[PDB]
C-alpha cells in the first residue's frame, strides 16, 4: 500500500 | 483504573482519502477507513496475529492450491441483507474486472488464483475466476501453483467483500454516505471533505459484543508539526505515523510512554518513471542513484532510526534474507560523484544545460525536507550539473498524477500488505497495476514468475535475490530508507502497540481508560 506520510 | 463510561476516539488519518471503495484505492489513508467499514475472510489483533473475520474456520489442500473458507451462517451486512459466499465471488470478480480499473487489479494475481491474470488481461471474462461459493456459506479459492502465505493475503483490503445486491443496485453511488453498507465494525456517521470522518458501531457487525469504542474520529491533518500541536493540545489522541524530525528527542524524553516507534516493513524511494525521457535512459537513473547520499537524509534530515537502503524490498521482511545491497552502497561518495558526473556529461548535461526536472510530493512537510536535502545533493553533488525543483500536491491529486505518469521523479513510500518478500517484488512485475514506475524487465518477470512454483522457502529467497539484482542493474528506482512508524498516542489509549507488521489499526480493537 502507499504510504502518505513519513 | 477501568473503562471509561465515555468510549470516544479522535485519530489522524492524515490525508483525505482517494475513495472509500476499496477496488478504487491504493493507500494507507483509504485502507484505514475500509478496514472499520468492512471485514475479509481473516482480520487481526494488534500485533497482527490473524484472527477470524467473515470466516469462523478455514482450511487447505496439502499442496497449497486450494483454500476453503466457511461462513458465518448469521452474518449480516449493516443493512440485514446476509453476508454471503456470493458477497466474496462478486468483489473479487470485480477486482479483477478491467472495467473497476481498480489499482490493486493485480493482487488477486498474487495469490495465483487461477484465470486472474488472463482476466486483468481482458483474455477471460471475470465470471472466469477460480473462486466460488460451493454453497451460500462454503468460498473456495483455487491457485495455480502453491501459496502458502494465502491466509495472510487475505487481510488486505483490496479483498473485502462488497455488498452484492446494494452494489449492483447503485454502481459506484454505492459509496455514498447515504447508501454505504459494510460487514466492519462501524459505520459512516459523517464525512466532511478535507476535515473530518466519523464512525459510529455497526451493531450488526457479527462481533459487536466485544467492540469497546462507540465513537471515532478520522482527521486529515497533512504536517506532522500541526498533528503533534493538537495531540499536546488535548484535540487527538493518536497522530499519525510521523513526528518532526526537529521536535523527535524532545517529544520522547517530555511524553515519555507516549511516543510509539519500531521498524517497519517499509520502504521510501523516489520513483523514476522509466518510459518519460530522459528517465528512460538506465545511465541517467544510474547517475541519480550514484549521487545521492541516503545517510544525509536518514542521519541528518531525519534521524529517527530510519535505516538507508539501496534495494526495494526491506531486506529483513519473511524471506527476504539473500538479497543483497548493491556494492555501489559501499564505494566512497566522491566515487560515486565522480562516477555521476561523467554518466551526465556522457548524456549531455552540463552546469549550463542541466538534467532539470521536478519531485512530486504528496504536502508534509517532512517529505518537503526529504525533497530539499534531495535537490541539494544532488546538485551540489554532480556540481552544478542536475537542478531540481519541488511540486507538492494534495495526496488524491498526487496519486492521481503517479498513476497518469505525469511526474518525472515521485516520492514513493511502500508499506508491505503482507509479511512475505513478494507484497514488494511483485510491485515491480511488467504488468502489475502496482507499477506506476513503468519499470519493464522480462528478466526481471522471469525471476519472480519462477519463485511461484518453488516448493520451499530457500528457492523463492533465491529467486527475489535475483530480481532485486536485475531492478538494481537497470537502477529503475531511487531507494532511499526503510521505514520506521512513530506515532504520539495518549496514555488513555490502549490496545495499541504498534508491532503489528502490516501496520493496520482496528478500532475494535483500542479501548480508553480512565484516571
Amino acid at each position: 500500500g502507499i504510504i502518505n506520510t513519513l | 483504573t477501568q473503562l471509561d463510561e465515555k468510549q470516544h476516539i479522535v485519530i489522524n488519518n492524515g490525508a483525505e482519502p482517494q475513495s472509500f471503495d476499496p477496488h478504487k484505492t491504493e493507500g494507507v489513508p483509504e485502507s484505514n477507513v475500509a478496514y472499520q467499514l468492512l471485514e475479509g475472510l481473516v482480520t487481526s489483533d494488534s500485533e497482527g496475529k490473524l484472527q477470524p473475520g467473515a470466516a469462523e474456520s478455514w482450511e487447505n489442500t496439502p499442496d497449497f492450491k486450494t483454500w476453503t473458507f466457511h461462513l458465518r451462517k448469521d452474518a449480516k451486512w449493516s443493512n440485514g441483507d446476509p453476508v454471503t459466499a456470493h458477497d466474496f465471488v462478486f468483489a473479487w470478480r470485480r477486482l479483477v474486472d478491467p472495467a473497476t480499473a481498480a489499482p490493486y487489479a493485480s493482487y488477486l494475481s498474487y495469490l495465483q488464483v487461477e484465470n486472474a491474470q488472463d482476466i486483468i488481461d481482458g483474455k477471460k471474462k471475470p465470471a472466469e475466476l477460480g473462486v466460488e461459493a460451493k454453497d451460500d456459506y462454503t468460498f473456495v479459492v483455487h491457485a495455480t501453483n502453491p501459496v502458502p502465505y494465502a491466509v495472510s493475503l487475505t487481510t488486505h483490503q483490496s479483498l473485502l467483500p462488497l455488498p452484492q445486491k446494494v452494489v449492483e443496485k447503485l454502481g459506484d453511488a454505492w459509496v455514498k454516505k447515504e447508501n454505504y453498507v459494510g460487514n466492519g465494525a462501524y459505520k459512516l456517521a459523517n464525512h466532511i471533505i478535507n476535515e473530518k470522518i466519523e464512525f459510529e458501531r455497526n451493531p450488526l457487525y457479527w462481533n459487536d459484543k466485544e467492540t469497546v469504542i462507540n465513537s471515532a474520529t478520522f482527521l486529515a491533518i497533512e504536517n506532522p508539526s500541526t498533528d503533534v500541536a493538537r495531540y499536546r493540545a488535548g484535540d487527538l489522541d493518536m497522530t499519525s505515523y510521523g513526528l518532526p524530525p526537529e521536535q523527535f528527542a524532545k517529544l520522547k524524553k517530555e511524553l515519555l510512554g507516549e511516543v510509539y516507534v519500531t521498524r517497519t516493513l517499509g520502504t521510501y524511494s523516489y520513483e523514476l518513471n522509466n518510459k518519460k525521457a530522459p528517465f528512460d535512459n538506465v545511465n541517467i537513473r544510474k547517475a541519480l542513484n550514484l549521487s545521492l547520499d541516503r545517510n544525509v537524509i536518514t542521519d541528518k534530515v531525519l534521524g529517527q532510526g530510519q535505516t538507508p537502503t539501496y534495494v526495494f524490498t526491506p531486506t529483513y521482511i519473511e524471506e527476504g534474507h539473500l538479497i543483497q545491497q548493491p556494492a555501489y552502497s559501499k564505494e566512497p561518495m566522491a566515487q560515486r560523484n565522480e562516477e555521476a558526473i561523467k554518466l551526465l556529461e556522457e548524456a549531455g548535461y552540463s552546469k549550463a544545460n542541466p538534467l532539470k526536472f521536478s519531485i512530486l510530493y504528496n504536502t508534509n512537510e517532512n517529505h518537503k525536507k526529504v525533497a530539499i536535502a534531495a535537490a541539494s545533493m544532488w546538485k551540489a553533488n554532480t556540481k552544478g550539473l542536475i537542478d531540481v525543483k519541488l511540486e507538492n500536491q494534495e495526496w488524491k491529486t498526487y496519486i492521481d498524477s503517479r498513476r497518469a505518469g505525469r511526474y518525472d521523479v515521485a516520492r514513493a513510500g511502500w508499506h508491505a500488505d503482507y509479511n512475505q518478500a513478494t507484497t514488494f517484488g511483485n510491485y515491480f512485475l511488467s504488468n502489475s497495476s502496482n507499477n506506476t514506475a513503468k519499470y519493464a524487465n522480462p528478466e526481471y518477470d522471469k525471476a519472480m514468475a519462477e519463485s511461484y512454483a518453488a516448493t520451499d522457502a530457500e528457492g523463492r529467497a533465491k529467486a527475489y535475490a535475483k530480481a532485486e539484482e536485475i531492478l538494481g542493474k537497470d537502477y529503475g528506482i531511487v531507494p532511499i530508507f526503510n521505514y520506521v512508524n512513530p506515532r504520539l498516542v495518549k496514555p488513555y489509549v490502549k490496545g495499541y502497540s504498534g508491532k503489528d507488521p502490516q501496520d493496520h489499526i482496528y478500532l475494535r480493537n483500542l479501548y480508553i481508560i480512565k484516571h
